[PDB]
């Protein structure tokens, strides 16, 4: 597929949320690194 | 009143003039469109910070890149280097 | 000898083969059941 998620694996996401290290987040679980402020 | 455009000019896939609504990654030079930037094989949408290949007509991902090449031309062997791959840069922002 | 190098990208419990090691970092916490 296009890429994988750290919590799910929604390859149908409009845009992958990538950080400095490379934490590929779909778009939904990516909020965990913002709202919750986790890793 | 003022018109601020800082793109190449014409598309490489369609005949539409590139305006402040391309929303595409910084390719080698010839830029495409937010719709003209799709894989020539799986037709999937590209990612950010990942590797990709540029062809003559369209572009190719990193998923079927090992297939598209062999079915067109270019094989460095089963495990051998056949060439080089590029990484998709940051999406062009109209302002910022 | 020993392991040292984890040449694996697919856990037995999850049974999902990943492609990027960066994604596996967070996966090996919330995805592999619960590695907290
Ligand atoms: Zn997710
Ligand atoms: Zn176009
Ligand atoms: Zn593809
Ligand atoms: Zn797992």
């Amino acid at each position: 597929e296009a890429r994988e998620c750290v919590n799910c694996g929604a390859t149908a996401t409009p845009l992958w949320r990538r950080d400095r290290t490379g934490h590929y987040l779909c778009n939904a679980c990516g909020l965990y690194h913002k709202m919750n402020g986790q890793n | 009143y003022l018109r601020l455009f800082g793109q190449d000019g014409l598309c490489a896939s369609c005949d539409k003039r590139i305006r402040a609504y391309e929303m595409t990654m910084r390719v080698k030079d010839k830029v495409y469109h937010l719709e003209c930037f799709k894989c020539a094989a799986c037709q999937k949408h590209f990612s950010v910070g990942d590797r990709y290949l540029l062809i003559n007509s369209d572009i190719v991902c990193e998923q079927d890149i090992y297939e598209w090449t062999k079915i067109n031309g270019g094989s460095g062997g089963s495990g051998g280097s056949g060439g080089d791959v590029m990484v998709v840069g940051e999406p062009t922002l109209m302002g910022g | 000898g020993s392991l040292l190098k984890p040449a694996r990208f697919m856990c037995l419990p999850c049974g999902i083969a990943f492609s990027s090691p960066s994604t596996l970092e967070a996966h090996q916490a919330y995805y592999c059941s619960h590695r907290i």
